[PDB]
């Protein structure tokens, strides 16, 4: 990368020498938010590098589209509580409790299901 | 400066206290060099006792300073 205040004969400025991937690949495909994304001519990874149920590449920027003619799909939702003890020794903060509520359709669009959450777990 | 742990925000347990650095010391120049021996003679106040306005103190100090001929007073 090219330093920020580079000065030439013939230039006398120059821009975007530190800029980030994530803002030009947002800005140039015009992705305004979550919304659905087509992506042509997928390429299957040698490994996985992720822990989601499917995977997929994109080779170059330009081939990923947005279309926003489709309705969102609802997320889920995990909600948890935690608590802690000092360390009677020294200055650790130790865990001994977990407890999380967690609710597998919450829609973004609609509004908040009654109950909020469906099953649950504990840990001592 | 201090290094310690604070894992609540509330409370610093100190453990470590960084030891205070001076400022350098007077660089002396070729010239500074080259002046000879002197004597300074040093007093603070005050000069009379706590009881009198006489001064006495004070002449003693003179007779001293005359007699010693120092080359600086303060």
């Amino acid at each position: 990368q090219l330093p920020q205040d580079l000065k030439g004969e013939t230039f006398s400025h120059v821009f975007g020498t530190n800029t980030s991937s994530l803002e030009l690949f947002l800005m140039n495909r015009k992705i305004k938010g979550p919304c659905w994304l087509e992506v042509k001519s997928p390429q299957l990874l040698n490994q996985p590098v992720s822990w989601c149920k499917a995977e997929a590449m994109a080779l170059k920027p330009d081939l990923v589209n947005v279309i926003k003619d489709v309705s969102p799909p609802p997320l889920v939702v995990m909600a948890f509580s935690m608590k802690t003890m000092q360390n009677a020794k020294n200055h650790q903060n130790e865990i001994i409790a977990m407890a999380a509520l967690v609710h597998h359709s919450f829609a973004l669009d609609k509004a908040a299901p009654k109950p909020p959450f469906q099953s649950h777990f504990c840990v001592v | 400066i201090m290094e310690g742990i604070n894992t609540t925000g509330r409370k610093l347990v100190a453990t470590k206290l960084y030891e205070g650095v001076p400022l350098p010391f007077y660089q002396p120049t070729e010239e500074d060099a080259d002046f000879e021996q002197s004597m300074v003679l040093v007093a603070c106040g005050p000069y009379t006792t706590s009881d009198s306005i006489t001064y006495d103190p004070l002449l003693d100090l003179i007779a001293v300073i005359n007699h010693d001929r120092p080359d600086v007073c303060i």
